[PDB]
């Protein structure tokens, strides 16, 4: 990739190799430990069908150059919406003023390795005829509408975005990425006797929107995912009073991961733990879970939304152990971080865009899966929920408060999964919910490609998965 | 100098919409055309010494075409003009694809606001990199040195920026304005007992003389931060709760959803069958103030650049009308009333009682400070969130609670609220003092 991407983010406006090392010689004239200059072009589309028509459709370019000055705990940055030798000097020059005193000078010469392709570098945008992708949408309308004489309403939007990266550092750090993402949500409203209900689905990942007509379990995709919105909207349509207080809670496979966003992924983040902030804090070697819980951010996964070919900081995507059967064991850090902790890149240095900066984030998070079937672990509570599916989730990572909110549950009474249940909070503290993890199932896998992770006002798309697995005690927010 | 800036500034947006304009008017029946650019800095320090320096400059276009009522939008954030004619081009082209929908198309012209107010939103300060951070400074070692229990930080913020904004449409509209926000804010962690906890504090403001001092800031970061330190987890129960202030705003703010006109026309609210039925308590009225002077929330036009205007959308516990846009307009047979984009300013006035005296009279109960997760489902009202506060018995706080639920339904929730405060939470665009509620489930232990 990184001639064509140079060609296009450097070349293509009128920038070559040796203006890299000008305004790296810029910023190094400050004493700082690093700097950075990175580049991003990015084109993304999107289209609505709702009412059984296609209502809307959207095309959006940004484009710019980030530059960084770091010296131990700080950060100078500025950014311009424009690919050019002058927004380049201008950013450096603002940027590089967070330290007055003159640095050496001395920089490492430029060099690009290799690293494995995880996505296409193909034009999702591109590569699918406009008619073709509405044609997903209509398949998706006529399916959830066949499929009960309850729905009502459908919205289905399709969204891809086409992402060029280069980014270059005083570290000697060349490196350049093409990403692509598309994701399918659908919509639906039920109504039956003027009471009405809402349920969604949906997906995606990096690569073309054939994804969505390619088969799942025997159907097409689009398909399948049209029915599951159904589902849901009718499973909520029937839930009844969800039951308040501490009990048992077995989550369910994939998207409950969440789970694991908040009670551990948030609170590894190294900038939170180099601070001393975070409860994991000094934590490195202690039972933070149980000991049947491992848990991994895995950057490396072919095709995957939460994947990164290279991190932003030019960082191959990594497998990261960071807890293993209980004990943790390390932190994601980003350049910044990890030097300040004496530890090393994780490949989870990322940022929303070329005006944002980047700190530790997570790429996929899940837990490996374990020795019990999904089956025994419902049949080992006398009462409790079971909660498939889940919207979002919230914490706290000082205090070690988390939330997360159920979309699809269900009572357990007597070993067996009974009444639909209404929405509920899931509270409790992460390494305290963590270590009530007594049963781990046999059946990971990863959300469908629907994610978004917030901090600091940075959006990014993010992973998570699971198996089926039992907590013994959680607080759920019920009424009854 | 400043106003030099952003004068320059404005006059290349108000052509950027101009040129715009002109390209899609042979080739549609209509078209909107939207830019901003906000430029300022964001500063932080750890300790006391600067930590990040930000510059911050965004700039963009965004265009919605109509065309046999089908319609197409674009946008960039490259204002050149071979920018500007690829992204109308790329809007007209997309229409060509979308299906017709006749409630679609450029806000109706008798409401537009085509000389719109000046509502003195923009009030510049030069603040250097350098005199940012000795405020952020300031007021992260005002509650750093507060108590020997503060034994971490996140740090001090400050941040300055400025912002101009122009509309057009196809009915000749073409307005613009400039707009001011400056904030500054702490937030450290204190330790008792093998407990952490974090809290912040902050001032916002349009003009730098609006805002509260460093040291103040640093006081109330340090105040509320030690004030979490060593919570309970309570046991499940039904109790009467407080929402203090600073999320009663939210309280009311779910109102906005459930009575927006997209909810409305698509029947996915608990409130479709309310317009006119007292939905809150017969003696509360919720002011909309759309051109207060200075206002957080003010604006001269929506997003459509629709007039807005002073409207009680609560009127004596009555919901008067929906919040509507010109599509939701449209499909409810209705007229815009200027809600593209939100809501521009709520009051909600007080009913007497200082905080302390809403204590007295709750005597034992909940007092919710902060809450996390969604959890409130707009068609149905049902409400269910994580929640830290305190609890209160004997009209008297006990101790901080945490890791807890509060679960009800808030068309019964707002319906049974007990009183309102005097205690205005006065910094964000929906402004309420704390409101009494007569019972929740709360889950805990
Ligand atoms: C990978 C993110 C895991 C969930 C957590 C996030 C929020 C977060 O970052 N918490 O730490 C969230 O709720 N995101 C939501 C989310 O991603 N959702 C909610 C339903 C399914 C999916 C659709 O985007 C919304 C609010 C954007
Ligand atoms: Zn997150």
């Amino acid at each position: 990739s990184l001639n064509l991407v140079s060609e296009q983010l450097l070349a293509a406006n009128g920038l070559k190799h040796q203006d890299l090392f000008a305004i790296l010689g810029q910023l190094a004239e400050r004493r700082l430990d690093y700097g950075d200059l990175y580049f991003q072009s990015s084109y993304h589309e999107s289209w609505v069908l709702e009412d059984r028509i296609i209502k809307d459709g959207s095309y959006n370019i940004d484009q710019g150059v980030g530059v960084r000055a770091i010296s131990g705990e700080k950060t100078g940055f500025a950014y311009a919406d424009q690919i050019s030798l002058l927004a380049l000097e201008q950013s450096a020059q603002a940027a590089r003023t967070i330290v007055r005193d003159s640095g050496d000078g001395k920089v490492q010469t430029l060099g690009a390795v290799e690293h494995s392709p995880l996505y296409t570098s193909v034009d999702p945008l591109q590569s699918m005829s406009r008619e073709e992708k509405l044609d997903i949408l209509r398949r998706v309308d006529k399916v959830a509408r066949e499929a009960d004489k309850r729905v009502q309403e459908v919205t289905a939007s399709l969204s891809g975005v086409y992402e060029l990266i280069l980014v270059a550092a005083t570290d000697g750090t060349l490196a350049a990425d093409v990403r692509p993402l598309v994701r399918l949500s659908v919509s639906v409203l039920v109504e039956e006797d003027g009471k009405r209900e809402r349920g969604a689905s949906g997906g995606g990942g990096r690569f073309g929107y054939e994804f969505f007509l390619a088969d799942l379990d025997g159907e097409v995709r689009a398909d399948a995912w049209a029915k599951e919105a159904v589902r849901m909207a009718l499973v909520n349509l029937s839930a009844v009073a969800a039951p308040a207080g501490t009990m048992p809670v077995v989550l369910g496979a994939g998207w409950p991961g969440v789970l694991l966003h908040e009670a551990v992924g948030h609170g590894l983040e190294g900038d939170f733990n180099r601070r001393g902030t975070s409860v994991f804090s000094g934590q490195v070697g202690e039972l933070v879970a149980s000991e049947l819980c491992t848990v991994v951010d895995d950057g490396t996964m072919v095709d995957r939304r939460g994947s990164v070919a290279i991190d932003d900081e030019g960082t191959p995507g990594q497998y990261n152990v960071l807890i293993e059967n209980g004990i943790l064991k390390g932190y994601m850090q980003d350049k910044l971080n990890a030097r300040l902790m004496g530890m090393t890149p994780t490949g989870n240095g990322r940022r929303e865009s070329y005006a944002h900066l980047p700190m530790p984030r997570m790429t996929n998070t899940y837990m490996l899966p374990g020795k019990s079937t999904p089956q025994e672990i419902i049949e080992s509570v006398e009462y409790g929920i079971y909660a498939p599916n889940f919207g979002g989730g919230q914490v706290d990572i000082t205090s070690d408060k988390f939330v997360f909110s159920t979309s699809e549950a269900y009572l357990i009474e007597n070993g067996k999964v009974t009444k639909p249940v209404k929405g509920a909070t899931l509270i409790g503290s992460g390494i305290e919910t963590m270590q009530q993890i007594s049963m781990v199932g046999n059946d990971l896998k990863l959300d469908n490609g629907v994610g978004v992770c917030g901090k600091e006002g940075q959006s990014l798309p993010v992973g998570v998965g699971q198996p089926t697995l039992k907590v013994d005690n959680l607080t759920v927010g019920g009424t009854a | 100098k400043v106003i030099s800036q952003v004068e320059a500034q404005r006059k290349i947006l108000e052509e950027a919409v101009s040129t715009a304009l002109e390209l899609a008017s042979g080739k549609s029946d209509g078209a909107e055309v939207a830019v901003s650019k906000t430029t300022g800095i964001s500063v932080s320090t750890r300790y006391g010494e600067v930590e990040n320096v930000e510059f911050n400059s965004d700039g963009a276009l965004g265009i919605t075409v109509y065309h046999q009522n089908r319609k197409g939008s674009a946008s960039s954030t490259d204002l050149s003009p071979q920018a500007i004619a690829r992204t109308v081009q790329a809007a007209l082209d997309i229409a060509r694809y979308t299906s017709p929908d006749p409630c679609a198309g450029v806000a109706d012209k008798e409401l537009l606001a085509f000389d719109a107010p000046d509502l003195d939103l923009f009030h510049p300060a030069e603040v250097s990199p350098d005199e940012a951070i000795e405020l952020a400074a300031r007021a992260e070692q005002a509650a750093l040195q507060a108590d020997k229990r503060i034994t971490n930080t996140e740090g001090g913020s400050f941040n300055s920026h400025y912002g101009v904004k122009v509309f057009g449409n196809s009915h000749g509209m073409l307005q613009g304005y400039c707009s001011t926000r400056h904030s500054l804010s702490s937030c450290v962690i204190a330790e008792e007992n093998g407990d952490m906890e974090r809290d912040y504090a902050y001032t916002i403001g349009r003009a730098m003389s609006d805002l509260q001092t460093p040291e103040w800031v640093g006081a109330d970061c340090a105040r509320r931060t030690l004030s979490r330190l060593s919570p309970r987890k309570l046991s499940t129960m039904k109790a009467p709760v407080i929402f203090a202030n600073e999320v009663a705003t939210g309280l009311f703010g779910h109102l906005v959803g459930a009575i927006a006109g997209g909810s409305v026309y698509r029947k996915s609210t608990f409130l479709l069958d309310s317009l006119g039925k007292q939905i809150l308590p017969d003696w509360l009225t919720i002011e909309e103030h759309p051109h207060l002077l200075k206002g957080l929330a003010s604006t001269p036009f929506d997003s459509e650049g629709v007039r807005t205007e002073r409207r009680d959308i609560i009127k004596d516990g009555i919901l008067t009308q929906w919040l509507l846009t010109s599509y939701s307009a449209r499909k409810l047979g209705l007229k815009s009333t200027g809600h593209a984009g939100g809501i521009h300013n709520w009051r909600i006035a007080g009913q007497g009682l200082s905080f302390e005296q809403m204590l007295k009279e709750m005597g034992t109960g909940l007092v919710v400070t902060e809450l996390m997760g969604q959890g409130v489902s707009a068609i149905t009202g049902d409400y269910s969130r994580g929640a830290a506060g305190f609890w209160v018995e004997n009209g008297e706080i006990q101790y901080p609670v945490s890791e807890i639920t509060i679960a009800g339904n808030l068309k019964d929730m707002w319906r049974n609220i007990v009183t309102v405060g005097n205690d205005i939470e006065t910094r964000s665009n929906i402004q309420c003092g704390s409101v009494l509620l007569p019972e929740m489930k709360i889950a805990g232990q």
